[PDB]
């Protein structure tokens, strides 16, 4: 017995870490927050239905201003929107049709599309030409981009179903560094605030903590029972919330290295998709597959609104950095901006 | 020259009775057809919103929306019986309703040929602007086709009034009539039967293809075909409930036609509101008919 | 990006002259395209504008009507026919660009120019002459004044800053009174309050000499200011 | 022979994680309850803002 040896050492392992997670858990968030005030009904008006994509929409991320939006079909095109106008400032025509994923920069300057090509895009928007263009295309991936997010306009980290995630140096176009550990598709992939850190969820239903400089995973985070569809870090970048295709949504903290709480209802059976917290952390966003968006209380569990405005599954969904409005995106090729009215 | 007391019995029978049952079939109708128009056409109107196929069913829908807005005037007057109201205010009632009429048998008849003919020619790839001069055009032939019902039209006193209708040409009146009832009741069945023969031999043929030629077994072709008669029923209730629908006013048309001619056939004007009722609720189940598939009373 | 232009020179009063704009180095099909004029010694003063796909043009009200302008796009070349040509219209006619979506900065590249030269309310925009015997190393504010409030109600203040070197084209330096054109130096700045606006340089080189423009972008009917000569 | 090679990376990987003196969930969770708390009259969504000054009215 070869094999048989240190593998029994590696669940002798993951068993003491185990009890370690479950020694340190004084407390369930659940009692600790007994005690707090409700938010109660929320009401979300669509303010704006953002029409024009001929295709199911696969991803939107919003603009540092939280005015523009980039949203991405398969119709071949990813357009970007002004939300305060419903206009179209931009609609680039994507190479390849199928797109899974779409990126804002954090200046403004680019936005990155990826999918099924297993390669990443980049366009410079900011031209002197006066046309939107592909500034590189990232092509070192096995499998198809799940999400690409960028942490400046020179390194953007991409995730792929090739079970790995990478860091890339637009300007050379390589990988700096290669992210493995992950036994299945990776499917999500957020960012820490300082973008230090970034929470990986795959399909293997396990979320893993990675720090983009030491190039490896710092923690592991099971408890999902169906693949991650959708991952989202807190405000204070100390958790992150994961969405499966068992219809539920958990709280993990980076600190405690375990779970917190559980969002599930026994009357939703479909899974998430897209979820997002607010800019407060109060307000957990999720999008189903059954056509309704809740709207979890990340701090007592209670469903505290439901946007339903859809007719197909909501695929992206994403709140402004102001937090002063939520862009969801379905599969009717249609976007709403959704806020609370007084 | 008795002519004809429209919506005017002089003397009824047991009055109190009858007329508060006008009254009643009358205001029930009008609730089941505008409610089930204002539910059927937003709900078209969200569909359409989201980009699906242009359609003419909205254009029915609106339509059989204004045919129920002269029935108010209609069991207003059913009451006076006498058309205490004038002249004026007296055209618009016959002139809109056979104006809507026209409009409705003529959408049923243009929504069953845009289904044949994309259901069979048009498969996936006609246009919006080709399907709105269409519609255009049936709105407004309408309108002139029922002209004639409001300039040969003029209320008369009898004993004590009545809107009955001049038509000064007995020919003319008569070629008309004829002309009317030929192309707004006789082609537009034609067409609808055609076409609803069509979508039908086209499904058997395709299904018998099918079980012809992918060698397919007996009881398989039971497991698919388990909508043939759902289909077939439903197009079949589809010409079979416009015909046995829109006759009665057509029939009534001609009967009060040779009326013209045969005075000795004395004809009850109860008759005539009874059948008018009976085409009034023709607009209370075409939302029904056109969004049955969509919702089976939830 | 090079604007070049040709036609235009001694044309007999009365007459009748056309103008054209070569556009080579970027998208001309999606940029609308302005036509401005300067009279000799004098400050410059907008002619005509074409939107992208001629979807809407307009015209100053001087020569409204005399003028038309039309672009070929499949070319990429923008023209301006002149029809019955007076002693008012002898100027230095310049082809600029502009593009307008939000974030936008209209105005970018204005073209070389030709010369115009003729034979035998609305918004007005106040500057004085002001030529400032500067010195290298100097900081100066240039200020100009609106007859109305350019402050919009969206939040946007469409006060535009152009810089013209002697005997060279004019470019743009401060696009909605705050916003720094891509291109030009750090030291420029500006800011306003609906009126009364200045612009203001802390670094003054030897290069930054020559006429300050000042521009509202409110309403189509657009006027310039006097011009601001800064020499020494 | 090539999966001892991987086997030894995430044995050292598992005995780097190990080594982190993680603080309990009652700090952890007063730190996060201080968060939420004192970011509420700032955020747009928990407490929504006035129309006057929303700019997407
Ligand atoms: C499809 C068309 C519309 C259907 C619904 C119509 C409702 C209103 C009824 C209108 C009937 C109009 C004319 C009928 C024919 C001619 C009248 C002439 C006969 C009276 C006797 C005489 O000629 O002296």
């Amino acid at each position: 017995s070869e094999l048989d040896q240190l593998r029994q050492e590696a669940e002798q392992l993951k068993n003491q870490i185990r009890d370690a997670r479950k020694a340190c858990a004084d407390a369930t968030l659940s009692q600790i927050t007994n005690n707090i005030d409700p938010v109660g009904r929320i009401q979300m008006r669509t303010r704006r239905t953002l029409r024009g994509h001929l295709a199911k929409i696969y991803a939107m991320h919003w603009g540092t201003d939280s005015r523009l939006l980039v949203s991405a079909s398969q119709d071949g095109k990813l357009i970007i929107w002004d939300s305060y106008t419903t206009n179209k400032v931009h609609a680039i025509p994507l190479r390849s049709s199928w797109v899974m994923t779409c990126a804002y920069a954090p200046s403004g300057n680019y936005v990155a599309c990826g999918g099924l090509d297993n390669i990443c895009s980049i366009y410079n928007l900011k031209t002197r030409e006066g046309n939107v263009r592909v500034s590189r295309e990232l092509a070192g991936h096995t499998g198809y981009l799940s999400c690409c997010r960028f942490l400046d306009d020179n390194q953007i980290v991409t995730s792929s179903g090739d079970t790995t995630c990478a860091l890339w140096d637009i300007e050379t176009g390589q990988q700096t560094t290669t992210f493995t550990g992950h036994t299945g598709d990776v499917m999500s992939l957020s960012l820490a605030p300082d973008t230090r850190l970034f929470v990986s969820g795959a399909c293997d239903a396990s979320a893993k903590l990675w720090d983009v400089r030491e190039g490896m995973c710092r923690q592991t985070f099971t408890g999902h029972e169906s693949d991650i569809n959708a991952i989202c870090f807190f405000p204070n970048g100390n958790a992150f919330a994961t969405g499966s295709d068992d219809a539920t949504c958990r709280l993990f903290d980076l600190r405690a290295d375990q779970e917190l709480m559980t969002y599930s209802h026994d009357n939703i059976i479909c899974g998430i998709t897209s979820v997002s917290f607010s800019k407060s952390g109060r307000l957990l966003l999720a999008g189903y597959d059954d056509f309704n968006c809740n709207v979890w209380d990340a701090l007592k569990a209670d469903r505290a609104g439901v946007l339903a405005g859809h007719d197909n599954r909501v695929s992206c969904l994403g709140v402004t950095d102001d937090g002063m409005a939520v862009a969801t995106g379905s599969w009717d090729s249609f976007l709403k901006i959704w806020n609370g009215s007084s | 020259r008795t002519r004809f007391p429209f919506f005017s019995d002089v003397k009824g029978d047991h009055r109190l009775v009858l007329a508060a049952v006008e009254t009643t079939v009358l205001v029930l109708i009008f609730a089941v057809s505008l409610l089930g128009n204002v539910c059927a056409l937003v709900l078209v109107a969200r569909r359409r919103r989201r980009g699906a196929t242009a359609c003419l069913v909205l254009n029915l829908f609106c339509a059989d929306l204004l045919f129920i807005s002269a029935i108010p005037l209609v069991l207003a007057v059913r009451w006076t019986e006498a058309w205490l109201l004038g002249p004026v205010a007296c055209h618009l009632l016959f002139y809109v309703m056979t104006l809507s009429g026209s409009v409705t048998i003529l959408t049923l008849a243009a929504v069953s040929l845009e289904r044949m003919v994309c259901i069979v020619h048009l498969q996936r790839g006609p246009g919006r602007r080709a399907r709105a001069v269409l519609l255009a055009l049936i709105w407004g032939y309408s309108a002139v086709a029922a002209l004639p019902l409001c300039v040969f039209f003029r209320v008369v006193p009898q004993r004590i009034s009545i809107c009955t209708l001049i038509w000064p040409t007995i020919p003319g009146e008569i070629s008309w009539d004829v002309s009317f009832v030929t192309l707004n009741f006789l082609v537009p069945g034609l067409v609808i039967v055609i076409s609803y023969s069509k979508i039908l031999q086209i499904t058997k043929a395709s299904r018998k293809r099918l079980t012809v030629s992918l060698a397919y077994s007996e009881s398989h072709q039971i497991r698919v075909s388990q909508q043939d008669f759902r289909l077939f029923r439903t197009l079949f209730l589809l010409m079979v409930s416009f015909f046995i629908m829109w006759s009665p006013i057509i029939i009534t048309i001609l009967l009060i036609l040779i009326q013209n001619f045969k005075q000795d056939l004395v004809i009850w004007p109860s008759l005539f509101f009874w059948v008018v009722a009976f085409t009034f609720a023709n607009s209370a189940l075409n939302p029904i008919l056109y969004n049955m598939t969509l919702c089976r009373n939830e | 990006v090079q604007l070049v232009e040709s036609g235009g020179g001694l044309v007999q009063p009365g007459g009748s002259r056309k103008l054209s704009c070569s556009a080579s180095g970027f998208a001309f099909s999606s940029f609308g395209m302005h036509w401005v004029r300067q009279a000799p010694e004098k400050g410059l003063e907008w002619v005509a504008y074409i939107s992208s796909g001629s979807g809407t043009i307009y015209y100053a009200d001087t020569v409204k009507g005399r003028f038309t302008i039309s672009r070929d796009d499949p070319k990429n070349t923008l023209f301006l026919q002149m029809t019955s040509l007076r002693s008012e219209d002898t100027a230095m006619y310049y082809c600029v660009r502009s593009i307008y979506y939000y974030g936008s900065s209209p105005f970018d590249f204005w073209g070389q120019g030709t010369t115009l030269t003729v034979s035998a309310a609305d918004i007005v925009m106040t500057q004085a002459t002001s030529s400032v015997p500067v010195t290298p190393g100097e900081s100066v504010s240039i200020s100009c004044r609106s007859s109305k409030s350019l402050l919009h109600s969206n939040g946007n203040t469409y006060l535009y800053w152009f810089l013209q070197r002697p005997g060279q084209s004019p470019q743009l330096l401060i696009y909605r009174m705050s916003n720094l054109a891509s291109g030009v130096p750090d030291r420029f700045s500006g800011s306003g309050s609906g009126t009364a606006f200045t612009l203001t340089i802390s670094r003054l080189e030897a290069e930054d000499v020559g006429v300050y423009y000042c521009m509202q972008h409110l309403e189509y009917p657009l006027t310039f200011g006097a011009g601001t000569k800064l020499e020494l | 022979t090539a999966s001892i090679a991987q086997a030894r990376k995430l044995v050292e990987q598992l005995k780097m994680e190990a080594n982190i003196d993680r603080i309990k969930v009652s700090k952890a969770a007063a730190d996060l309850m201080a968060y939420c708390e004192a970011h509420a009259k700032e955020d747009p969504l928990l407490t929504p803002v006035p129309a006057s000054e929303n700019p997407f009215r």
